[PDB]
């Protein structure tokens, strides 16, 4: 079934939201992400939709029902939560069949599905100890296989890989797309990390402050982020904004001016005339002049700020200035002057006055 | 290293001689008693008695009675201060009133004058004036008869004995961060089920060291019983007869037998509750 | 220095009185501190053995209530007393004394303990709910199934609790039927010993069983005492009672603050201050007067009821006697204080203004103290064939055990009972079985 | 939901009356007119303070609840103060047979006391004793101790030990700043016991008998336990109640002021 | 002062050496990563490194004097734990002006110390919240305050980024490179995350089962990993591998042969001639065909693989099939048919049966 949050805000006393009406809605089979900072809501919106924490207002609906109220065996679904709980006093294989045993499946039936689920998210060998035996990680990628066995109508999930180290964080993560693919499942997983995010995402909402900042693709946010908020939260190191001001040509920058592409400067001047503009550019784009081709050096403005400083990371020489990341293929050194160039093709518009993305679709 | 092993043991070492002292030599002098054969009116000529002392309350259907009323008011009274407790414990956590007031409530029979308790009840089952036997239907005299005084004395001392053991079970969940019940919930939810099957599990050695004590402080008795009866409708509780023969009669010789084999009474159900159960301290 | 001396609860206040009374003269030689014991007899028993046997030093002296000196003299617990450094207290002993309380004094061999107070059971009644009272266990049933069918206070208010005062009604009965518990020298049991003593006991059975197995009792019966009789008689319930004469000033003292819901007393304008601070009712000779003739007419006495209606009653003795603390580091000044407690100026007071009967015999010659005491006339009579008890040292374990084997009271085999009796006190004769 | 806070509020109302009744009855007894006290009526019409009168007056009580309060504080902090020296051994640290140390630790308070009453008072507890305040406190330590160590080692379980590597760190000085945090870090646990222990102490009524002497050394249930009045012409049922309500309600306000340290033990 | 460790090990009877004899001289002022998987003894060396454990073979001095047992507070130093132990039972000022009133300072001028520690550390604006009442990640940087107020002559720390945002956590870590700076102060921390640690260390020691794995800088490290496994271990995505057999003039690969450099084949020559080897295949090595310069289509091997996966991170494509990094500039896509192109001088080699780096310095 598909889900819909129509609306849904919550509020509690010190009254005050946690959610602001932050509104969504995840197609059947779907794979979405959450992602925003520390007590931006999403704990909030996951035990929302269990109908575990009340909805203070607005319309959680599925499959046809408004269901804001309705406990977790009514929902049918499940979290793989973030405390990663499985059951002391009991056995790691007894925490992975206690589901198995609410279901009380057959005997065999329940040995069957076990040891696929234990050949699946197979953190120990199927070491089957008292858990408490266990690193923590393990148990992560235990309780992981321990919710996933049940295949209930939708799965949340919350971000699990940050109990692991990014090798197997990543081969769990395939694995976790190729579970849900094999479920075909409605299914979002949570995260504060958008490089876990803009892999995992059929589709990422985006939240600050119990509000939803933009929702899409993660290529869509990436091409077009709705707001100057979001646009400093995608990509890392995350996009330079420069202060910069309009000319009748396009812009005028903290260095020099440039020209604007027709089209936006078509749009540009649907728009109004702003005082203050954050020209927004990923730093990657930025490179040594030295390096540049004739039909870069046509497509690109080139300009000298010292290097203040520059780290070097084997992809990027990492200038600081702010941050100017030039391919490490420059052998540019900490401190040095330099001319720095970028292609006038990529830069997005935000009015500095209201953080809107003037270059956005 | 021998330093840390003789610090420690020096740290014991008042704790542990005097808990010596002040039991022990009084057990090993009680049992030397139980070989005399003795009376305070006449304590000189006392010989040995060739295991007569014991042959004798073996013998006695008064014993044994009183050992029987013992067993059928503690287990009773144990099942009953359980079952209880446990939903005192559930609501004094789980409320959505201010805790301080069931906080509160529970505190004072919990901490009340034993005594005064079993006067309170005393006077309200004496018949006419007590209110609670005066509403009964006539000739119920509920003080004269075996069996409803002992059920009156159960129903006595649960006003005092269970408060304590919620409390106990109180700490016993106090241990449980409640997110582990939520994390229950999450998947198990309908809490009827979802409460006692985590709780079964959960609760090791919460619970059960909260019975096996209870268990011996009923089995400790020596007041609701005595004041309510002075062992009448042959309601005599071992304690009671304990005290009439020392007391009453001074036959040391029996009422030193009568105490060891007390003491063997609690070491078994003590044993049992290391041997069985598992019913290892909370530190294991 | 100063002297404790230990009272039963139940009669504190007499005693402390009379101790201020005498304290007063005694001045600087010494004073006794008033001190206190439970009031069930067992207890007050108990716990003095208890302070006893502790070795307590600081006890000075004791009201022993008689039955319980035969075992204190075998375990040498104070002193005939011969051994008195004055010696002439043995002498202040006989004297005026009755003599059935000095009989309770003297054990084998010697006298131990200055007697004190005695008491022996008064027949009580409502003369306003009856004329003329039965005088008879047959006509007390049957007049209390008159009121039980009338609906008016059919209670009768025996003493029914599984302590020695059940014992003592049950052994007034026997001996009032003729019988006895043993051989006069405690030493064989002879309750079923002959048919004779068989039928005297079994008889007493019967009217024990026939007693509170009667419809329209009261059904607490079963756990009884003086107070709880006399209350029950103010409060109403009961018609009749055979108890002691501390009832009469009890009566008196309760009306003159409340008491009886048949008589005011405390409206009445001559009580008004009768009573004292203390809340003792020390009346003048007119409010004496008022409150007597108002219950004269209220509630009748009479001597005990008979088991044969053309014989008097073996009705039983009990009492006090004072003795020496064995354990007192001082004693000379013991034996003094016995001496002027048990002297006519205390004595009088205590009966009187007290209640409770001194066995100084001129007393009962004052026309003052006769007129403030009238059943003085029917004690005095009930002396002269009062039953006693076995007096033995084993006498708290044979009386216990009897009044164990007797706790099934309305239910009784009367004949079969009579054998278990007969076991349970020659295993107590024996010394033998565990106090139940 | 509304419903269920019903559900709640009634069960919230009924318990703490459950709770409560058994006092009001007594109370209420203890105010009604010697007249009215034989009616089967709750209802406290009519009152009088003068039971309460006569328990004031004279010593009777006060002496006996004075001799209480005492041998309960000082039996309380030499239970807890062994308890604390040794609670450090079996929850802080190890040694060999520790288990079975907290193994017979767990029994050796919770016996039944008739069994030790006779041979106290056959040796020097009712021999070189008697009538002495040491006399009535060894068995109370007796009872105390192995409730102190059981429930002082709870009470260190809920502590780690690792802020005390972080002090080695800031200072390695045994005592000095370290005692000055890690006593800190125990007071709530040591308060709790001492509250508990008390309580449980104070409640004793067999030893409390069976060796008590006169009123200097016995304790205030003795007192009310063998107390009959203070008129033997009234029923001693209106002072009885008024002297029990006067003398259970003073540890009560006490320890219900004092109830969040031992609702956190 | 200079540290010193040489053969210092931990061992307990299980016997297991937990540290397996490590070694290294560490500068004065010097900032060190220790870097390995986890089960790595790390926690086992923090202890050790502050001479509350003990050094059960080996030997370790610092400043030239020996301290191998010598507990924690005899070596002038400042510490964090992993899971950010701090001063309970007082609120954070009261928590962090205790150990500098152990060093015993005027109380005003501690207060001043603290209040610039709360501008410094900037965990928080100064709360005084009670000390659960604060996140983790807070107490974190509040435990972060105890090691700035101590100005040691050394410190050690454990992951406390971990519970941050990585831009909010590298920024505390520049701060903690400026403290540590501004202090000239011995340092190491333990890092998992190899970007944070390459951009903190002055040197890194590289561990697995106890042992030094090797010991350099990042850049060498990468440049030059000492054998097979940490050639895996180093960065992210790591390095591909792939079976491929000597020729007598390079390599022959699963998908072609390369011509190994003279310079490269006198050390090949130097060595033996090994059958079979691990060769070792940067993924940013790897490219679209179609993209390339003239040097690189004639100096690139270029070869034929299906895109089977084709994960898009903005700038690149990691294309997974074995992963390679083609920038994003290639239009390829999932399932795909493309010939991808590789520089000869980004390879490296091991020998298959012993993992011993052919291709190092
Ligand atoms: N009992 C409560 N009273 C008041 N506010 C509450 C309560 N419970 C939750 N909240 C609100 O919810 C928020 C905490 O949940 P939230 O998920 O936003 O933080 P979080 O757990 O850090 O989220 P995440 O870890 O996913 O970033 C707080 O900002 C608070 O205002
Ligand atoms: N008492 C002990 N008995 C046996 N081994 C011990 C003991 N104490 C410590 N160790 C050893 O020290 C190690 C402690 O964990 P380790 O040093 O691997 O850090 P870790 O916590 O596993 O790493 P991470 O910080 O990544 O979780 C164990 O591998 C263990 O072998
Ligand atoms: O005479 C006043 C005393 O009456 C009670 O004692 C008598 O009555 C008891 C039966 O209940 C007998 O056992 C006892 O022998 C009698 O002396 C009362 O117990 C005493 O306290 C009174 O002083």
């Amino acid at each position: 079934a598909e889900i819909v949050l129509d609306r849904v805000t919550k509020s509690y006393p010190d009254v005050r939201a946690a959610v602001k009406e932050f509104s969504m809605t995840i197609a059947d089979g779907e794979f979405i992400i959450l992602v925003g900072p520390s007590g931006c809501g999403k704990s909030t919106t996951l035990n929302m939709i269990a109908g575990l924490e009340e909805i203070t207002s607005g319309e959680l609906r599925i499959g046809g029902e408004r269901v804001n109220e309705k406990a977790p065996k009514d929902r049918d679904i499940a979290m793989v939560f973030q405390s990663y709980a499985l059951y002391p006093h009991m056995t790691v294989r007894q925490n992975i069949a206690f589901p198995l045993t609410l279901a009380k499946v057959p005997k065999a039936e329940i040995a069957a599905k076990v040891e696929e689920t234990a050949k699946i998210l197979d953190l120990s060998e199927l070491l089957d100890r008292k858990p408490g035996q266990l690193s923590g990680g393990q148990r992560q990628r235990v309780a992981m296989g321990r919710a996933i066995v049940r295949s209930p109508k939708a799965f949340l999930m919350d971000q699990p890989l940050s109990n692991l180290d990014a090798k197997l964080r990543v081969q769990m993560r395939a694995e976790i797309s190729r579970l849900q693919d094999r479920l075909g499942t409605t299914t979002v997983y949570v995260t504060h990390d958008q490089t876990e995010a803009m892999t995992l995402g059929d589709r990422v909402v985006v939240m600050l402050a119990g509000e939803v900042q933009q929702i899409g693709t993660p290529d869509e946010l990436y091409s077009s982020p709705a707001n100057l908020f979001v646009a400093g939260f995608i990509g890392s190191p995350a996009m330079n904004f420069f202060p910069a001001t309009r000319t009748d040509v396009g812009v005028r920058l903290p260095f020099g001016e440039v020209t604007l592409t027709p089209h936006m400067l078509d749009l540009l001047d649907k728009q109004a005339r702003p005082e203050n503009i954050i020209v927004g550019i990923r730093p990657e784009h930025i490179e040594d002049s030295a390096l540049l081709d004739g039909y870069a050096r046509i497509r690109a403005l080139t300009f000298s700020v010292r290097a203040d400083i520059v780290e070097s990371l084997g992809a990027d020489k990492y200038v600081h200035f702010f941050i100017a990341r030039v391919s490490a293929d420059s052998r540019v050194r900490t401190g040095e002057q330099i001319e720095l160039a970028i292609d006038t093709t990529k830069l997005s518009i935000f009015d500095a006055a209201t953080g809107l993305n003037l270059t956005r679709d | 290293k021998k330093s840390e092993r003789r610090l420690a043991f020096w740290l014991i070492a008042p704790a542990v001689l005097l808990m010596l002292a002040v039991t022990a030599y009084p057990i090993g002098y009680a049992v030397w008693l139980s070989l005399q054969r003795y009376n305070l009116a006449e304590p000189h000529d006392t010989e040995f008695i060739g295991l007569a002392n014991y042959v004798t309350v073996l013998t006695d259907g008064y014993w044994w009675t009183a050992f029987a009323v013992t067993l059928g008011i503690t287990v009773v009274s144990v099942a009953i201060e359980f079952a209880l407790g446990l939903a005192l414990a559930l609501v004094m956590h789980r409320t959505i009133f201010g805790k301080g007031a069931v906080r509160t409530a529970i505190l004072i029979p919990y901490g009340i004058v034993t005594v005064a308790a079993s006067y309170s009840w005393y006077y309200a089952w004496t018949p006419g004036t007590g209110y609670l036997a005066n509403l009964l239907p006539e000739g119920s005299a509920p003080l004269t008869d075996q069996l409803p005084s002992l059920a009156i004395v159960v129903l006595a001392e649960v006003w005092k004995t269970t408060p304590f053991m919620a409390l106990l079970l109180l700490a016993g969940l106090a241990l449980v961060p409640q997110d582990l019940l939520n994390a229950a919930q999450v998947d198990g939810a309908g809490p009827w089920k979802r409460l006692t099957k985590v709780i079964l599990p959960m609760i090791k050695p919460a619970i059960l060291v909260a019975l096996l004590f209870r268990t011996l402080d009923a089995f400790r008795i020596f007041d609701n019983i005595y004041i309510l009866t002075g062992g009448s409708n042959d309601t005599g509780s071992v304690s009671i007869l304990g005290y009439d023969n020392l007391f009453k009669a001074f036959n040391v010789g029996l009422g030193s037998a009568i105490s060891v084999l007390i003491f063997l009474s609690v070491a078994i159900i003590a044993f049992i509750y290391i041997k069985i159960f598992g019913a290892a301290a909370p530190g294991s | 220095i100063v002297i404790n001396y230990y009272t039963p609860a139940n009669e504190e206040a007499t005693f402390k009185a009379v101790a201020n009374r005498c304290n007063e003269q005694l001045g600087g030689r010494f004073q006794i501190a008033q001190r206190n014991l439970p009031k069930g007899a067992d207890d007050q028993r108990l716990q003095l053995a208890r302070r006893l046997t502790g070795n307590d030093k600081s006890l000075d002296v004791m009201a022993l209530d008689v039955v319980w000196t035969a075992e204190f003299a075998e375990a040498g617990w104070a002193v005939p007393l011969s051994e008195d450094p004055a010696g002439l207290a043995e002498a202040d002993a006989t004297e005026n004394t009755l003599p059935g309380p000095l009989e309770t004094a003297r054990w084998q061999d010697e006298l131990y303990a200055a007697p004190i107070t005695t008491n022996t059971q008064l027949l009580w009644y409502r003369a306003d709910l009856m004329p003329a009272p039965p005088t008879t266990w047959d006509g007390m049933l049957d007049e209390a199934n008159r009121l039980y069918r009338e609906g008016g206070p059919s209670w009768i208010a025996v003493q029914g609790k599984q302590y020695e005062g059940m014992v003592v009604w049950f052994n007034t009965l026997l001996q009032s039927a003729g019988g006895q518990v043993l051989s006069d020298d405690g030493q064989r049991v002879t309750l079923t010993d002959t048919p004779e003593h068989r039928a005297a006991t079994v008889k007493a059975l019967r009217i024990i069983k026939s007693v509170a197995t009667a419809p329209g009792a009261d059904p607490s019966i079963t756990q009884t005492d003086e107070n709880t009789a006399r209350l029950a008689l103010e409060q109403g319930k009961a018609a009749l009672e055979v108890n002691w004469p501390y009832v009469l000033p009890s009566l008196l003292e309760n009306a003159v603050k409340g008491g009886v819901s048949f008589l005011p007393l405390d409206g009445d304008p001559a009580l008004q201050g009768s009573i004292n601070d203390v809340g003792t009712f020390s009346p003048t000779d007119e409010q004496f007067d008022i409150a007597f003739d108002a219950s004269k007419k209220v509630f009748g006495f009479a001597p005990y009821p008979g088991v044969n209606p053309d014989e008097p009653a073996r009705v039983t003795l009990g009492g006090l006697n004072l003795a020496v603390a064995s354990t007192s580091q001082h004693k000379a000044e013991a034996f003094e204080a016995i001496r002027c407690l048990r002297n006519v100026e205390n004595q009088r007071y205590t009966s009187i203004e007290g209640g409770l009967p001194a066995v100084r015999t001129s007393l009962y010659d004052d026309p003052a103290f006769q007129k403030k005491y009238p059943q003085y006339e029917i004690i005095r009579q009930q002396l002269t064939n009062a039953a006693v008890r076995p007096a033995t040292p084993v006498y708290q374990a044979v009386s216990t055990r009897m009044s164990a084997t007797l706790a099934p009271i309305s239910d009784i085999d009367p004949e079969r009972t009579a054998d278990e009796l007969t076991e349970a006190v020659q295993k107590a004769i024996d010394g033998k079985g565990l106090i139940p | 939901d509304a419903r269920r806070a019903t559900w709640w509020s009634v069960v919230n109302i009924l318990v703490i009356v459950y709770a409560l009744i058994p006092v009001l009855w007594i109370l209420s007894l203890s105010l009604k007119p010697t007249s009215s006290v034989k009616d089967g009526k709750l209802i406290p019409t009519e009152i009088t303070f003068a039971n309460y009168k006569a328990i004031f007056s004279g010593d009777a009580f006060t002496s006996a609840l004075f001799n209480s309060i005492g041998i309960g504080l000082i039996t309380t902090i030499i239970a807890v103060v062994i308890g604390g020296m040794a609670a450090y051994a079996v929850a802080r640290l190890q040694f060999p047979g520790k288990q079975l140390l907290i193994g017979v630790a767990l029994l050796i308070a919770m016996f039944p006391h008739i069994s030790l009453v006779t041979p106290i008072f056959n040796m020097w507890r009712g021999i070189g004793l008697f009538d002495t305040w040491p006399g009535l406190i060894i068995p109370y330590i007796t009872f105390a101790l192995p409730l102190a160590i059981y429930t002082l080692s709870a009470f260190f379980r809920e502590i780690p030990w690792d802020l005390e590597k972080a002090a080695k760190m800031d200072g390695a000085t045994p005592a000095q700043a370290f005692r000055k945090v890690i006593a800190p870090l125990a007071a709530p646990g040591i308060v709790t016991a001492a509250i508990l222990v008390f309580i449980f102490a104070w409640n004793d009524l067999l030893l409390a008998l069976s060796l008590t002497a006169t009123q200097r050394a016995i304790t205030a249930p003795v007192a009310i336990a063998n107390f009959t009045g203070s008129s033997q012409f009234e029923e001693p049922t209106g002072s009885i109640a008024a002297g029990a309500m006067v003398i259970t309600i003073p540890i009560i306000i006490f320890v219900l002021i004092f109830q969040r340290r031992i609702v956190a033990g």
